[PDB]
């Protein structure tokens, strides 16, 4: 399952079939020049390392795949490599033939060899030697090189621990080992409301019980509503929550004074009505009593909790329910006083203000997607009466009414009380009671039955007894639970808006309530223009009839009066173009029929997108998930952009596969968009940290690096082509066959990987408080294909160098030793020149590098040593033929140090002579912000520093 | 639990530095390798000047040299003192044929007189030197035997179907005998007698004594050894056959090993130009005088218009004379200094300021 898999994926490329094609052409075909038996050495040493390496990635994936975009990139650029190779070994080919053209030579005479008629032919075994002779210009470790680069990075991204989640015990696994980089040039985020900016699980605020809406709380949609208007929230929302403390404190001292109750705990006490627990003892008098305590009741039996032993105490209970509303109802509803434990062969039992009693409940009729309902007949013992207690939505309430029995004094009151719930923001239940006396409950029960006895689909006339029973009810009240944001959230919010990165959030909640959410979240802020694509009734009547035209008007509306352009191919295709972060400070508010009538049609959808091209923050409300599929592919495909798409759940697992990076928020149980994800974070709050620190640190890293590599090996190969005008470009070796092995080997790989791997411009404290450096990883500065040229014409220029000064110093008389000796061989040369550019090389790395750490300095000096070193322990070995005593006869002699320390400085001047003249003339961002650090700025920032965590001290500015 | 480790390395936080160069840090080692660039050329050039040389073209001896002495065409030497900038004194040569050689291409004696006006210390080299002798290609340069040159008794298989350094052109005879020295390198040897003293025109009493001993590096015989054949199973190379017009019988077989003109020669020149050493004097300066060198013509160039000539120097420890590195030092150290100028310029007249958040890109629009 390793060999053949392993090593066909390997030779399906087309460095490696090359390789391999040298091989059988030096070994099967041998022309007789070449050192077959250890030419194959890089090859196999490759092979060997990519198999034990996706031997280990297959292990992991064990116990679809996606390709960034530097990939691509990467894949062109060898293309253009390739073409270089080709061109030199073209040239060499041809130079060859018209050079055994010639008549009256050297070789005539001493080398025993003739005219081959049409010279061509050793033209054409010119060409393929010439093919062996340029290897090291074939990039053939590159692969590996970047393979390796990107499991450091991703297992970085692992192993940080300010990623790691303490509560789930969960750090931010990758599943993806090879987008790291893709991480660092986010341009949209589409994130799912519920279950990811919001901790999922509900918590009872407010209840209106006989139109008395008792209930005090501060959310976060109250908090929006407020913003928005224009009040402090902040002196605001300190007040109230302070009151609502000391309201909190003495509500638990007079439930605690009240009764003693064996299952309180006032940890997970959630309902704050002071009102309310003074009103249960006598404020309102009896009837108000009564109707509390039915409530209560009627909440703590009309459910479908199981209940088991807490672990740490076994008397405490754990309510596992399946819905987060029925256990926020029945917590609540325990933590007042009316506490519900285990769970008999008949009803259950309820412990109410300190005593036990049991119930006997006859029929469930679960809730059901379609059915937006559960009810339950339970049996009241006393002559025992029918008790039929339903809990639904408060308009699937509203339609089953009763003629009669509807007091319609209470009932304004308490929809008042509801619309006042929905307004805040919270989400609203309608409870509703029905009394059955026992002759008409035998009837009822007994007619139940019957209809129960028939099989065949059940469900129908199941639900056509529910539709006659059920159409009479007397509600009680209503219930009010709602969802609080992560820690951190707004921060992680306006942290990726400075980034530059546009926001998008899916929600299912009402627009209004989704506005206000999003003021407190701070996606959008005050100074911005709020765009509504509402197709509410006073815009239907205004634009059109029909929807799917209404929301066409709007949009070009929206377009041709905030910016001057409107729906149009040639302005998507320039649009394309620019990555900008957009001025204005707009935002866009769009509905679930809204957008599923602008995702429709074609126009529609260029109109939708070229406005959401713009408007850094976008609002969609009410949505399915295949329109959340919908709208990231829109943005994907479509305006070509980097997206990635966080969520939770199984709708938002469409939304990420779909995307070209994809977070799944983990859960306390592993979920289908855990699972089918590229990374795995515990709190949406930490997106934050890796999408800025990492993203950012990859994307550089990978894009200096890889330039770095294409010039590294070119200035070596090079060499050995211009060592072909002076040989006459016959195919003999300017270096040795170790030397031409190790210069990708061992002498110039560890110095890249390692500015691959562990380069950081600014660390990650300055990362996170400046994070604007984002913008340049946004608008794909760092690694186009003009840098890789750029990268390339400077590895020419430095192989000229490197060349051409040992040339120049034995040129005059060959004779560069002290004591008169000869060191004339090709192979001595060679050393001259491959230490000049293995020295050139590795202190280039060492100047582009950002930060100098130590691991990279000594990596970097021993790779330089191991040069050294290689060629005085070959050398001392009789075992090289020609190559016998290089290192003592070269690194003796002072013509050797005169040209390597010019010739360093020579092929380093150039450069750094520009990069001087950039950062002092024209620098970027990022040295400004060195110059800025140098200069102490960032002080007092601790090192560790989440501006995104509320247990963190805050700083100075 | 699944904590990952606090861990210096792990979380990147590395000891380090973030050089960000300033002006105040960068013009200063622009300066510093300016002046020791200069300084460094300045010495090299003119510890370089002292240098002496005599070069002597003679592959046109046997058609232009005549039976009495006659001047060297201005073409054919070079000569250098720095002493005296503006010494010509022409050399003269002279050649001496000899009929009973039966090479015609290549036979007698030329004969070079050459007045050298200033000393030549105490360790003095004569190369020769080879013009447009193509010793890089890529069959010749391959063509020797690793076998036969360590002293093995190699078989004809080891010496002809080896790997990649094979004598393969010139594996084997007529007879059935392995070439001793084979392939076309060893074959291909310089011919040319060289005279084992310079003999002085006008006191013939303190001739200037040359040897052969000393050419070539020590380290050198530990690679090359004293034959282990048979006498009976090997030829000398086919261009060889007029040194061992019998072959090799008991006594003449060569002994590589303490024969460092072949050694010499068995390191083929990297490029068209070849110099080799062939005699040395370790001992005595030599004297201003007319001094005279008798080369035997055995190795024929003028097939290919090559070039053989001698070179006569005491050299520097850059090795010969080559004003490149002092050229290319001050031009290094000149290119350093005028680009620091031209940085202090630009930094005088339009510097901005340094740690000015006002200038980031974004604070700016
Ligand atoms: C010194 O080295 C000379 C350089 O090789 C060498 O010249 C070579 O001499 C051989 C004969 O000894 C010639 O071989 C052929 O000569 C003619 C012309 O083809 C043929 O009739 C012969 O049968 C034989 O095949 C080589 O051609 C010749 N090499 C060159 C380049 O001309 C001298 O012989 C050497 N002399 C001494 C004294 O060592
Ligand atoms: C210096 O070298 C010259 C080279 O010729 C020597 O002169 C030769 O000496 C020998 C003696 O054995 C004579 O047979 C030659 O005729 C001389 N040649 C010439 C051209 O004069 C000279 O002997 C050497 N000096 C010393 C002190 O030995
Ligand atoms: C320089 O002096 C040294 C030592 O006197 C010479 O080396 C010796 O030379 C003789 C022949 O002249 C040889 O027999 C010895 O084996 C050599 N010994 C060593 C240790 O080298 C050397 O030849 C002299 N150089 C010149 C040019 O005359
Ligand atoms: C020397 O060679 C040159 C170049 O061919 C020629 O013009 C000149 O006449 C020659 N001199 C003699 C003396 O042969
Ligand atoms: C060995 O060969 C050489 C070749 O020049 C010859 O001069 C010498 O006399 C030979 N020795 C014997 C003992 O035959
Ligand atoms: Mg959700």
């Amino acid at each position: 399952t390793f060999l053949p898999k392993n090593i066909l994926f390997q030779f399906h490329n087309f460095a490696n079939v090359y390789f391999l094609v040298l091989i059988i052409l030096g070994a099967f075909q041998i022309f007789g020049v070449t050192n077959p038996g250890l030419s194959a050495v890089p090859l196999v040493v490759i092979v060997i390392i990519t198999a034990i390496k996706d031997a280990i990635e297959d292990s992991r994936r064990t116990v679809p795949t996606k390709k960034s975009r530097i990939s691509r990139e990467l894949n062109f650029s060898v293309v253009i490599n390739f073409v270089l190779l080709f061109i030199l070994c073209f040239v060499s080919g041809i130079a060859n033939g018209v050079y055994y053209d010639k008549k009256g030579r050297s070789r005539f005479s001493y080398e025993f060899g003739t005219i081959a008629g049409s010279a061509a032919t050793n033209g054409f075994v010119s060409f393929w030697v010439a093919v062996i002779l340029y290897q090291s210009l074939v990039p053939i470790s590159l692969y590996i090189s970047v393979e390796i680069i990107k499991t450091a990075q991703a297992a970085f991204i692992y192993g940080d621990v300010l990623l790691y989640n303490a509560k789930l015990d969960y750090p931010c696994t990758p599943k993806s080992w090879n987008i790291s980089d893709d991480l660092g040039q986010v341009e949209y985020i589409f994130s799912d409301k519920t279950g990811t900016l919001t901790q999922n699980v509900m918590e009872f605020k407010k209840c209106t019980i006989n139109g008395v809406s008792y209930g005090r709380a501060y959310t976060e949609a109250l908090a929006g509503l407020r913003k928005r208007q224009g009040i402090d929230v902040e002196t605001e929302g300190r007040r109230e929550k302070a009151e609502i403390a000391k309201d909190r404190d003495t509500m638990i001292d007079e439930l605690r004074a009240l009764s003693g109750n064996s299952q309180f705990y006032p940890e997970e006490v959630t309902f704050v009505s002071k009102e309310f627990v003074r009103d249960l003892k006598g404020a309102s008098g009896e009837v108000q009593q009564r109707c509390c305590e039915h409530f209560m009741l009627a909440l703590a039996l009309c459910h479908s909790v199981l209940v088991e032993a807490n672990p740490d105490n076994p008397k405490k209970l754990d309510l596992k329910a399946q819905s987060p509303d029925e256990a926020a109802l029945v917590a609540t509803a325990r933590d007042v006083g009316f506490s519900f434990v285990g769970k008999t062969k008949k009803g259950l039992i309820i412990e109410m203000q300190g005593i036990q009693k049991e119930f006997e409940i006859l029929n469930i009729l679960e809730f059901n997607s379609s059915r937006k309902r559960m009810s339950c007949i339970v049996k009241i013992p006393g002559e025992p009466r029918a008790l039929l207690i339903c809990k639904g939505a408060d308009s699937i309430i509203y339609s089953r009414l009763s003629r009669q029995s509807n007091s319609e004094a209470i009932l304004e009151k308490t929809a008042l009380h509801l619309e006042q719930y929905a307004t805040e923001g919270l989400r609203t239940l309608c409870i509703a009671q029905r009394e059955l006396s026992w002759s008409e409950y035998e009837k009822w029960n007994e007619k139940y039955d019957i209809a129960a006895a028939s099989l065949a689909n059940r469900e129908d006339e199941l639900e056509v007894v529910a539709d006659s029973i059920e159409r009479e009810l007397i509600l009680l009240g209503g219930t009010a639970i709602e969802d609080r944001l992560q820690d951190g959230v707004p921060d992680c919010i306006e942290l990726l808006a400075e980034a530059g990165i546009k926001l998008w959030v899916l929600t299912g909640d009402k627009v209004e309530t989704a506005i206000n959410i999003g003021f407190s979240c701070n996606l959008l802020n005050n100074e911005m223009e709020l765009l509504v694509i509402k197709t509410t009734g006073d815009d239907v009547k205004e634009f059109g009839s029909e929807p799917s035209e209404i929301v066409d008007a709007l949009l070009s509306k929206y377009l041709k009066e905030y910016f001057n352009l409107t729906g149009s191919e040639e302005e998507i295709f320039e649009a394309k173009k620019d990555h900008e972060f957009p001025k204005g400070n707009y935002a866009i508010v769009i509905d679930g029929d809204a957008l599923k009538l602008a995702l429709y049609g074609e126009d529609i959808r260029r109109k939708f997108l070229l406005l959401c091209k713009n408007c850094r923050a976008v609002l969609c409300c009410r949505v399915s998930p295949s329109q959340k599929a919908a709208v990231v592919k829109l943005v994907k495909d479509s305006l070509d952009v980097m997206t990635l798409a966080i969520g939770d759940g199984s709708n938002d697992v469409a939304m990420i596969q779909s995307a070209d990076v994809g977070i799944g928020i983990a859960g306390e149980e592993g979920r289908q968009a855990v699972m089918c994800s590229d990374y795995a974070i515990g709190q949406f709050r930490y997106l934050a940290r890796l999408v800025l620190v990492h993203g950012r640190w990859s994307y550089k890293r990978l894009a200096e690096m890889i330039p770095e590599f294409f010039y590294k090996n070119m200035i070596f190969a090079l060499a050995l082509f211009w060592y072909g005008i002076y040989n006459d470009f016959d195919g003999s070796y300017l270096y040795e066959y170790t030397y031409m092995m190790f210069y990708n080997l061992a002498f110039t790989s560890l110095p890249v990987i390692f500015l691959g791997i562990l380069d950081q411009d600014v660390n990650d404290t300055i990362s996170l408080v400046v994070p604007q450096l984002y913008r340049v990883g946004i608008l794909r500065k760092e690694w186009n294909q003009r840098k890789f040229l750029w990268y390339m014409l400077d590895g020419l220029y430095q192989s000229i160098i490197c060349f051409f000064f040992p040339y120049l110093v034995y040129h005059k008389n060959m004779i560069v030793t002290s004591n008169g000796l000869g060191l004339d061989h090709r192979y001595f040369v060679g050393v001259y020149v491959t230490t000049i550019a293995v020295i050139s090389c590795n202190t280039y790395v060492l100047l582009h590098q950002y930060r100098w750490d130590w691991f990279s300095g000594l990596f970097i000096a021993l790779s330089c040593l191991v040069v050294f070193a290689w060629t005085g322990i070959w050398s001392s070995a009789i075992a090289s033929r020609e190559f016998f005593k290089a290192a003592a006869r070269i690194y003796g002699a002072p013509s050797f140090w005169a040209v390597f320390f010019v010739a360093v400085l020579f092929c380093l001047l150039p450069r750094f002579t520009y990069d001087s003249f950039q950062k002092f003339f024209y620098p970027t961002d990022v040295e400004i912000v060195r110059e800025m650090w140098q200069h102490g700025h960032f002080d007092h920032y601790p090192p560790g520093y989440d501006p995104t965590d509320p247990n963190r001290p805050k700083v100075t500015k | 639990n699944r904590r990952p480790k606090e861990d210096a390395f792990t979380q990147q936080r590395l000891a380090a530095i973030n050089p960000v160069l300033t002006p105040r840090t960068v013009l200063p080692l622009y300066l510093l390798i300016a002046v020791v660039f200069v300084i460094v050329g300045g010495c090299i050039l003119a510890q370089n000047s002292k240098v002496d040389e005599v070069t002597i073209y003679y592959q046109d001896c046997m058609t232009n040299a005549t039976s009495s002495w006659s001047d060297i065409p201005s073409e054919h030497w070079q000569f250098v003192f720095h002493k005296y900038k503006t010494y010509n004194t022409a050399p003269q040569w002279r050649f001496v044929d000899d009929e009973s050689d039966d090479f015609t291409k290549q036979r007698g004696t030329c004969q070079i007189r050459f007045t050298t006006p200033s000393d030549m210390k105490n360790n003095v080299y004569l190369n020769y030197v080879l013009e447009k002798f193509a010793a890089n290609h890529r069959r010749y340069v391959l063509s020797f035997s690793e076998d036969q040159i360590r002293g093995e008794d190699a078989s004809y298989e080891t010496v002809h179907d080896a790997t990649g350094i094979n004598c393969k052109p010139l594996s084997k005879n007529a007879d059935g005998k392995i070439y001793y020295p084979c392939g076309l390198i060893a074959n291909s040897m310089f011919n040319d007698t060289f005279p084992l003293q310079l003999t002085n025109v006008g006191d013939t009493s303190n001739n200037y004594s040359l040897t052969n001993k000393g050419i070539n590096w020590e380290s050198d015989k530990k690679r090359y050894k004293k034959t282990k054949y048979n006498y009976t199973q090997i030829a000398p190379p086919p261009y060889w056959e007029k040194m061992y017009p019998d072959g090799y019988n008991e006594t003449n077989i060569p002994d590589i090993q303490d024969w460092e003109e072949f050694q010499n020669w068995m390191r083929p020149g990297a490029f068209d130009k070849i110099t080799k050493l062939i005699r040395i004097n370790k001992n005595d300066t030599l004297p201003a005088g007319e001094y005279q060198l008798d080369i035997g013509l055995h190795w024929p160039v003028l097939e290919f218009n090559g070039k053989k000539g001698i070179y006569l120097t005491h050299g520097s420890h850059l090795g010969g004379r080559n004003p490149f590195l002092g050229i290319v030092y001050l031009i290094g150290g000149c290119i350093c200094a005028a680009m620091a100028l031209i940085l202090l310029t630009f930094w005088l007249f339009g510097g901005r300021k340094i740690a000015d958040a006002s200038s980031l890109s974004w604070n700016m629009k």
